[PDB]
Formats: structure tokens, C-alpha cells, sequence
């Protein structure tokens, strides 16, 4: 086509989606990870995770307001990944890399899994 | 704005 | 912080949100523009438009499944802007620039208004 | 991935 493109549009949209998350506006699901609860937008979760994409395209699960993750999932690892989904920034540290990679594998977040594998290979 |  | 960032994350999220729109997945509102209807995600509309942000943060309007725009709004202008919201690409043409600018002013989409004003100033 |  003969379209023009606004370079910062995608970044600005995500920044606004994160502002809505911070103020709990139009969040439509609670993700339960052991004793912790995380409110989010189903569409953003689906856009970032192969697991949430499969869950919310399911004709029965699409209507659930609560999703319980596998008990092996670490709440901090999930929190770091949820922040990444809404900001593009990943808080990857020596103390959390194993939990973050395990959570990204479960959530089916391929680019996160790839950087974790590379950072782990560098430290061996 | 750019030409994509 | 000591975060790393995935450059293409925001673009990939928006691309996925547009795939959900194309398949009518988890769309939660219909925007009526004269005889035309446009299905969309309230969160994406809010993230792109000052008008939709004000509408869906209203305690009564946040619950509406149908929003009727002002009858002066052109459906093609709206369609072009809705496409821009979900893709960052604006189909700006000599034949549609006036309708697109009028719609962007009504929707409170400042960057679109700015490029329309510049393209109009160049042709005078 | 980059250092932002
Ligand atoms: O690593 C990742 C991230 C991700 C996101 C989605 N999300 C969607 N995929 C498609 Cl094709 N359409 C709409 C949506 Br929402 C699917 C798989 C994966 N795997
Ligand atoms: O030209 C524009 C585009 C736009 C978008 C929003 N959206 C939001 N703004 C804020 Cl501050 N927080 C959350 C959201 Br969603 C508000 C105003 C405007 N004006
Ligand atoms: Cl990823
Ligand atoms: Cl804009």
C-alpha cells in the first residue's frame, strides 16, 4: 500500500495498556499462582503467551474470570513475565533466571526462553 | 512518521 | 533498573491484537458510525484515542456493548483510523485526508491530527 | 534484546 507509519505507535499503545493495568481498568481476569493473584487483560496475555492464547480461544475457558496456574509455577517468575508482557522490559537476574525460564517455557514465551538459555550458557 |  | 528489553515486543503485541480483531476474538464493543458497524477491543480503543479513553473510564459507559458516534463522522475515515490503531499504518490519501483529520480530531488522536495538518499545509 |  501507500500507507505512512507512526514509529512510536506500538510502544505508546503498550505504555497505555500498562497504565490501565496499574489502575486496574478493564482488567477481566485474575491469574492465580499459589497464594498470589495477578489481575490482567485477557487480550494482552493472549498476545504475549502461547499458553494464554490456547486458554482464551477455548470455548469454555474464554468465559472464566479466574485461571489457576500449575502449582510448580513461582509467583515472582510470573510477576517478572507479566511486567515484561506490558512493558517489553525483562528483569533478568542471577537469582531469578531459573524461575523466569521455567515460567516462560510453561507460558510459551519463545523469545524470553531464548534469552534465558543464552544468559545461562554464558555463565557455565 | 516514516515510509514503512 | 538492570532490565533488558526486547525491541520488537510492542510491535509483536499489536500484530497479535490485530489478528484477534481480524478473527473477531474477544472483541467487546461495537462502534456504530451511521449505517456501518465496527467491532473492536475497548482497551485498544482507549490506548489510541482520548475520546474512547474518556468513554470507557466512565462508570456507566464502561458497561455499554454499543457506542454510537456523532452522525457527522464518516465511516471510511473511522475505518482508516481503526486500522491505524491496530497496525501503526495510516492510509492517508488526497481523497480521504479531510475525513481522516476530522475523525482524528473527534477521536482525540493528536499524532494523526498533526500529520494531516502537515500534509494539508504542503498541498496549499 | 538490548540494554534500554
Ligand atoms: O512465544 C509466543 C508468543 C505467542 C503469542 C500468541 N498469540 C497469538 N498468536 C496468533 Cl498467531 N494470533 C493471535 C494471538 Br493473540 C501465540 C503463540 C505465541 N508464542
Ligand atoms: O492522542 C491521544 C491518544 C490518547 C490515548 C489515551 N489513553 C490513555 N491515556 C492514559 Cl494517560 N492512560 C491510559 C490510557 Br488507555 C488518552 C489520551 C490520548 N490522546
Ligand atoms: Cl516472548
Ligand atoms: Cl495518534
Amino acid at each position: 500500500d501507500s500507507c505512512i507509519q507512526f514509529t512510536r505507535h506500538a510502544s505508546d499503545v503498550l505504555l497505555n495498556l500498562n497504565r490501565l493495568r496499574s489502575r486496574d481498568i478493564l482488567t477481566d481476569v485474575v491469574i492465580v499462582v499459589s497464594r498470589e493473584q495477578f489481575r490482567a487483560h485477557k487480550t494482552v496475555l493472549m498476545a504475549c503467551s502461547g499458553l494464554f492464547y490456547s486458554i482464551f480461544t477455548d470455548q469454555l475457558k474464554c468465559n472464566l474470570s479466574v485461571i489457576n496456574l500449575d502449582p510448580e509455577i513461582n509467583p515472582e517468575g510470573f510477576c517478572i513475565l507479566l511486567d515484561f508482557m506490558y512493558t517489553s522490559r525483562l528483569n533478568l537476574r542471577e537469582g531469578n533466571i531459573m524461575a523466569v525460564m521455567a515460567t516462560a517455557m510453561y507460558l510459551q514465551m519463545e523469545h524470553v526462553v531464548d534469552t534465558c538459555r543464552k544468559f545461562i550458557k554464558a555463565s557455565e | 512518521w516514516v515510509i514503512p
